[PDB]
C-alpha cells in the first residue's frame, strides 16, 4: 500500500534474486530486438549485454518489494547497491 | 561424567560428577527428590519436558534430540536448519509432528497439488467454510498460469520513469 | 491463589470462575516443591503490557494470529498467571547471535 | 528415469528459480483471457470489447473490473465449481477489507 | 515429510521468517539474520584461558610502567604514559571485554570457544598484513582513539535490520551481539598494536572490509 | 491470447476466496431461465429454442451474437444459465455436513444445543481451526438430544440460569441414501416414553431451520456470513453451466448431439416440471413426495453420481452416464 521514499527499512543492497530476474527480464527484451542503453563494445549475447547495462546502471527498472502485511517499498535498480 | 567447569583461577578444568541414567521416566516426581539438582535434570522425552517445563523448554529439548540424532554419525548441519524445524513444530504452543499429521495438507492450499484421487471433496469443504487461498504455493500458481511469490518471484518488476 | 494438597473436588473446582474480574488460581503443592523457571531449558519469560503489546504488533505489523503461541495451561504461563490474549517476551541465549528474543501470545 | 517430479521441484524451489518452475510446469493449454469483477471474484463480466462496455449485474459494477490470463484448464475447472454451486472468487488484491 | 512441512517457509524483506499464512516462525532468520553459506567457524578467544592470561592479553594501563604499551608498539608510545584521559577510554574497552567473558561463559556453559560466524576476522587481518607488507620491526602510527573509537564505530554499521523504531533497534543489537563479542576480542587495542602490528592504513582497511563482508553475509529476502 | 483489445487493467490472481453460491446470487448473475429442457425444432424448425443451449448463453454457428458481447467461439467466456427448483434439494456433496449441522442445532428453533454455560463446550469454542472446532462441537452436541431451557451457571450449581426459551427434544438423525430420518423419544429405556417416532426430515424443514440459526452460531461452525451460509448447502436455484463447459459433438450441421451434462439438465428440469404440474393441478400427498425424491436424485446425480443408483439413459439404450464430480477424471489428473 505504498511507502514513502523515506522510512524505507528494506536493504539498500540488491538481492541475488532481484538481480537474477532483472538480468532475465532485460535479456528477454534485448533478445527481442528491443533497444539497448549501453554502448555495445562487441557483446552480442543478450544476457552478456543485460549485465553490462546493470553495471553501468542503465536499466530503467523498479523493484516493488512487498512486505508480508500487504504494504510495499519501491526501489530503483539504479538506486540498489549491487554487490553479490 | 567429566564436566568442563571454570577452575578458581579462571581456566576451564574437568571435574568428574556422578550422574544417574534411568530406564523409564517420571520427570515431575524424580525432579522433586531431595539431594539432586532439579535445575539440570533432563530426559530424552521432550514431550514430558514440554508438559512439565513448558513449551520453550520443550523446544530446546526437541532441538537437543534432533541434534544428537545427527551428531551421532559425526555429521554436522548448521544450527539454523534444525532450529527452523524445531520452531515450526513448536509455534502453536504444542509439539506438532512433521510426519503427515493432517489427513489434509501440511500447509498447502486447496487449489494447490491435486492430492488424493478426489480433489472435489476438498473443494466442497473449502466452499462450505469460505476458505481463502493466499496463492503463495507453486502448484496453485501453476494452475493460475503464474509464477509463485518465491525467491525470484517474491517481488515485482516495473518500468521506471526517472532515468533521464 | 489457592494452594491445595492432594486435590480438589470437581464440584469445588467449578466454583473458581464466579467472581469477575477477580480471577482464582489453583496449585498442587507437589507442582510447587520446585520452581520450574529455575531450570536450564526454561528461558526468561516476561509479561508484556498492553502498551508494549500494541507496540509489538505495530512494528512487525502482525495480526494476533501471526504470533507464535503459548498454551494457557502452560507451566510457565500458569506460573506468571498469564491470561488469554497476553504476550510474553522470551529472552533466550543463542549460539548463533548473542541473545534472541521471541514472542508468544497466551492462547 | 528422466522426469521432473516433486523432488526436482523442491530443489528448484530452494534455488529460488521461480521462472524455471513456472516454465517447466505450465501446461500447453491456451492462456485464455477472462474478465473478472472486483467485487465478486467471478467471471460473470459481460465484455463488449468493440463498444468498450464491461458490465457485471448483481453488483451494479461497470468500472471496478479487471483482466487476467489463465490456462483454459483453470477457466473450465472454475466453471465446473460454479456449476456445483461453489464460488471460486478470484481477487486481484491480497489485503482485503482487512 | 520434512520438505512438505517446511516447504512454504521463506525469508521476507523484514528479515522475518514466515509461512504461507504469513505467520511468524522466527522474528529473524536463524536468530541472526545470516546466510549459512557465509558462516565460518571462528574461535571466541575472550571465553577461554585463565584470568591472568585474559588480563595479560587485553589489559592496557597507561598509568603503569609495567602494563602500558611499550613505545615500540606505537609512535605516541612514550607520550601515552600516564595519560588520564586515554586510560579512561582504555578502561571502557577492558570493562566491555570482561563483560563479554561473563556473557560468553553463560551462553557456552561448556566453555567451547569455536563457533560458526560470519566474516572471518583472522583472515582479513592476515590479508591486511600481506597487502601492506607490515614489518613487525617498526612502531605503528595508530592513535589509541583510532582503535577504540574505530572499533566502536564499526559496530554501529554492521546492519541486519534497519527499522527506525525502538523494537527493531533492539532486535538489531541482539542479532549482532555474538559477532560483536568476537570483533572486540580481535580488535582490542593491545592485539592491534602488539600482535598484529597494524598501521593506521592496514587497520582502516580491515574495518571497511569487515563491514563489506558482514553486510555480504546477510540472508537475502526470497530465500526458501 | 485473443488479439482484440480490452481497456480493463491486466492483473494476476493474488487470492482465491472459496464459498457457496447463494440462491439470490445465482439469479443476480444469470442471463436466461431455462424452462424448456429441449432444443431446436421451433415448430419443426431446427434452430434453437429459447429454453436451452442458447436462450442468451454462449452460441455457435459462427455467430458473433451472444448477449451483445461479440467475440468468437474461442474468445468467449460462456455466460451462466439459471433454473429455478420447485422444491429445495440437498446438495450431494453436503448431505454429510447437513446431517451433522442438524445434530448441532435444535431442529425446532435453530439454537445451538450447547453454549458458554458448558465448561467442556467453551474449550471447543476456543478452537481456531474451523474444521477442528466444528468437529469438537459436533462431538459434544450430538449427545444432547434435548434443548435445555435452564442450565447451572459457573456459579452456584444450586441456582440455574435460563437460555434458549425452547425445550423440545432432538432426533437421532440417520442417513438413508439421499434422505435423512429422525427418531424421537423421551429418554432411553424408560416407561411412559417407549417406542420411537420415526419420520423423514423434509428438505424444507432443514432449510428453514438453517435459516433460524444466528450468525454467532453458524460461525461457531465453519460457516461465513458473507461467503458460506448453512442454508446454502440446500439448493433452491441451480446454476446452468454455459455451453463452453458442456459442449455438443455435432459434425458440421443437421445432426444434434449435445453434451452428456445437458441431457442431465433436461431430466432435472423435467422432474421439476412434473413436480410443479401437480401442486397446480392439485395432487396427492405421497404423489408429490415421489417427484421430490426423483428431482433430488437427478440434481444429486448431476453434480455427483455416487448415491443410491446408476441412472443411465441419455439418448442411448446402452445406458451410459457422466457427471461433474466425475469430470476431473482427466483434469485433476491431467494437470
Ligand atoms: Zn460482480
Ligand atoms: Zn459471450
Ligand atoms: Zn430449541
Amino acid at each position: 500500500k505504498a511507502i514513502p521514499k523515506d522510512q524505507r527499512a528494506t536493504t539498500p543492497y540488491m538481492t541475488k534474486y532481484e538481480r537474477a530476474r532483472i538480468l532475465g527480464t532485460r535479456a528477454l527484451q534485448i533478445s527481442m530486438n528491443a533497444p539497448v542503453f549501453v554502448d555495445l563494445e562487441g557483446e552480442t549475447d543478450p544476457l552478456r549485454i543485460a549485465m553490462k547495462e546493470l553495471a553501468e546502471k542503465k536499466i530503467p527498472l523498479v523493484i516493488r518489494r512487498y512486505l508480508p502485511d500487504g504494504s510495499f517499498e519501491d526501489w530503483s535498480v539504479e538506486e540498489l547497491i549491487v554487490d553479490l | 561424567y567429566d564436566r568442563k567447569v571454570p577452575s578458581p583461577t579462571g581456566e576451564y578444568v574437568k571435574e568428574p560428577e556422578w550422574v544417574l541414567e534411568t530406564d523409564g521416566v517420571n520427570l515431575s516426581e524424580v525432579m522433586t527428590v531431595p539431594g539432586i539438582d532439579p535445575t539440570r535434570i533432563y530426559t530424552n522425552s521432550f514431550i514430558d519436558i514440554m508438559e512439565v517445563l513448558g513449551i520453550e523448554a520443550g523446544r530446546a529439548a526437541l532441538y537437543k534430540e534432533v541434534y544428537n540424532v545427527i551428531a551421532s554419525d559425526g555429521s554436522y548441519v548448521n544450527y539454523r536448519h534444525m532450529a527452523l524445524l524445531v520452531d515450526v513444530m513448536t509455534t502453536q504452543g504444542g509439539l506438532t509432528s512433521v510426519t503427515r499429521h493432517g489427513f489434509n495438507r501440511s500447509n498447502t492450499g486447496a487449489l494447490m497439488r491435486c492430492s488424493f484421487e478426489e480433489t472435489v471433496e476438498i473443494l466442497f469443504e473449502a466452499g462450505a467454510s469460505a476458505e481463502l487461498d493466499d496463492c503463495r504455493g507453486v502448484s496453485e500458481n501453476v494452475i493460475l498460469g503464474q509464477m509463485a511469490p518465491i525467491g525470484t518471484g517474491a517481488f515485482d518488476v516495473m518500468i521506471d520513469e526517472e532515468s533521464l | 491463589i489457592f494452594v491445595y494438597q492432594n486435590n480438589i473436588t470437581p464440584s469445588a473446582m467449578k466454583l473458581v470462575p464466579s467472581i469477575p474480574p477477580a480471577t482464582i488460581e489453583t496449585f498442587n503443592e507437589a507442582a510447587l516443591v520446585v520452581n520450574i523457571t529455575h531450570h536450564e531449558l526454561v528461558p526468561k519469560h516476561i509479561r508484556l503490557s498492553s502498551d508494549e503489546k500494541r507496540e509489538l504488533l505495530k512494528r512487525y505489523r502482525l495480526k494476533e494470529s501471526q504470533l507464535p503461541r503459548i498454551q494457557r495451561a502452560d507451566p510457565v504461563a500458569l506460573y506468571l498467571g498469564l491470561k488469554r490474549g497476553e504476550v510474553v517476551k522470551i529472552i533466550r541465549k543463542s549460539e548463533t547471535s548473542g541473545r534472541y528474543a521471541s514472542y508468544r501470545i497466551c492462547m | 528415469g528422466l522426469r521432473f517430479g516433486e523432488m526436482e521441484r523442491d530443489c528448484m524451489i530452494a534455488h529460488g528459480a521461480a521462472s524455471f518452475l513456472k516454465e517447466r510446469l505450465m501446461e500447453a493449454s491456451d492462456a485464455f483471457r477472462v474478465h473478472i469483477c472486483g467485487i465478486c471474484g467471478l467471471m460473470t463480466v459481460i465484455a463488449k470489447l468493440n463498444h468498450n462496455q464491461f458490465e457485471c449485474k448483481g453488483c451494479d459494477n461497470k468500472i471496478d473490473i479487471y483482466q487476467i490470463h489463465i490456462p483454459y484448464a483453470a477457466k473450465l475447472l472454475f466453471q465446473e465449481l460454479m456449476a456445483m454451486n461453489i464460488t471460486p472468487r478470484l481477487y486481484t488484491d491480497r489485503s482485503r477489507d482487512f | 515429510r520434512l520438505v512438505k512441512a517446511l516447504e512454504d517457509i521463506m525469508v521476507h524483506y523484514d528479515n522475518t521468517t514466515r509461512n504461507s499464512l504469513g505467520n511468524v516462525i522466527q522474528f529473524i532468520y536463524g536468530e541472526d539474520g545470516m546466510d549459512a553459506a557465509h558462516i565460518e567457524k571462528q574461535s571466541l578467544d575472550t571465553i577461554g584461558g585463565s584470568d591472568a592470561a585474559f588480563e595479560k592479553r587485553y589489559r592496557v594501563d597507561l598509568l603503569n610502567t609495567d602494563h602500558t604499551l611499550d613505545p615500540s608498539l606505537l609512535e605516541s608510545g612514550s607520550e601515552i604514559l600516564g595519560d588520564l584521559k586515554l586510560q579512561v577510554l582504555l578502561d571502557e574497552e577492558y570493562k566491555q571485554l570482561v563483560k563479554d567473558r561473563k556473557f560468553l561463559r553463560e551462553v557456552f556453559v561448556d566453555g567451547e570457544a569455536n563457533w560458526p560466524l560470519p566474516v572471518n576476522i583472522r583472515r582479513i587481518i592476515q590479508n591486511a598484513q600481506q597487502t601492506f607488507h607490515i614489518d613487525h620491526t617498526k612502531p605503528s602510527d595508530l592513535t589509541i582513539k583510532d582503535i577504540v573509537l574505530g572499533v566502536k564505530d564499526l559496530q554501529e554499521n554492521l546492519l541486519v535490520l534497519r527499522g527506525k523504531n525502538e523494537i527493531i533497534q533492539n532486535a538489531q543489537r541482539d542479532a549482532v551481539t555474538l559477532f560483536c563479542c568476537l570483533l572486540r576480542s580481535r580488535l582490542a587495542t593491545r592485539r592491534v598494536l602488539q600482535e598484529y602490528r597494524l598501521t593506521k592504513q592496514a587497520f582502516d582497511w580491515v574495518l571497511s572490509n569487515i563491514e563489506a563482508q558482514f553486510l555480504r553475509s546477510v540472508v537475502h529476502p526470497g530465500e526458501m | 491470447v485473443g488479439q482484440q483489445y480490452s481497456s480493463a487493467p491486466l492483473r494476476t490472481v493474488k487470492e482465491v476466496q472459496f464459498g457457496l453460491f447463494s440462491p439470490e446470487e445465482v439469479r443476480a448473475i444469470s442471463v436466461a431461465k431455462i424452462r424448456f429442457p429441449e432444443t431446436m425444432d421451433e415448430t419443426q424448425t431446427r434452430a434453437k429454442i429459447g429454453g436451452l443451449n442458447d436462450p442468451r448463453l454462449g452460441s455457435i454457428d459462427r455467430n458473433l451474437k451472444c448477449q451483445t458481447c461479440q467475440e468468437g467461439m474461442n474468445e468467449c467466456p460462456g455466460h451462466f444459465g439459471h433454473i429455478d427448483l420447485a422444491k429445495p434439494v440437498f446438495h450431494v456433496g453436503f448431505i454429510a455436513k447437513i446431517k451433522k449441522v442438524c445434530e448441532c442445532v435444535c431442529m425446532h428453533c435453530g439454537k445451538l444445543l450447547l453454549d458458554e454455560h458448558n465448561e467442556l463446550m467453551r474449550q471447543a469454542l476456543a478452537i481456531k481451526d474451523s474444521k477442528k472446532r466444528f468437529a469438537a462441537i459436533w462431538t459434544l452436541c450430538k449427545t444432547k438430544m434435548v434443548c435445555e431451557t435452564d442450565v447451572p451457571s459457573e456459579d452456584d450449581p444450586t441456582q440455574l440460569v435460563s437460555r434458549g426459551g425452547c425445550g423440545n427434544t432432538q432426533p437421532t438423525i440417520r442417513k438413508d441414501g439421499l434422505k435423512l430420518v429422525g427418531s424421537w423419544k423421551k429418554d432411553r429405556a424408560t416407561g411412559d416414553a417407549d417406542e420411537p417416532e420415526l419420520r423423514v426430515l423434509s428438505t424444507e424443514e432443514i432449510l428453514n431451520i438453517f435459516k433460524h440459526i444466528s450468525v454467532k452460531d453458524f460461525t461457531s461452525l465453519g460457516f461465513n456470513e458473507v461467503f458460506s451460509r448453512p442454508e446454502w448447502m440446500i439448493l433452491t436455484c441451480l446454476p446452468v453451466p454455459p455451453p463452453p463447459v458442456r459442449p455438443s459433438i455435432s459434425f458440421n450441421e443437421s445432426q444434434r448431439g449435445e453434451d452428456d451434462l445437458t441431457f442431465k439438465l433436461a431430466d432435472i428440469l423435467k422432474a421439476n416440471i412434473s413436480l410443479e404440474t401437480l401442486e397446480h393441478n392439485g395432487a396427492p400427498h405421497h404423489a408429490i413426495e415421489e417427484a421430490e425424491s426423483l428431482l433430488q436424485f437427478h440434481v444429486a446425480t448431476y453434480m455427483d453420481n455416487d448415491i443410491a443408483g446408476q441412472p443411465q439413459a441419455l439418448q442411448k439404450s446402452g445406458r451410459p452416464v457422466k457427471s461433474i464430480r466425475a469430470r476431473l477424471k482427466g483434469k485433476e489428473g491431467r494437470i
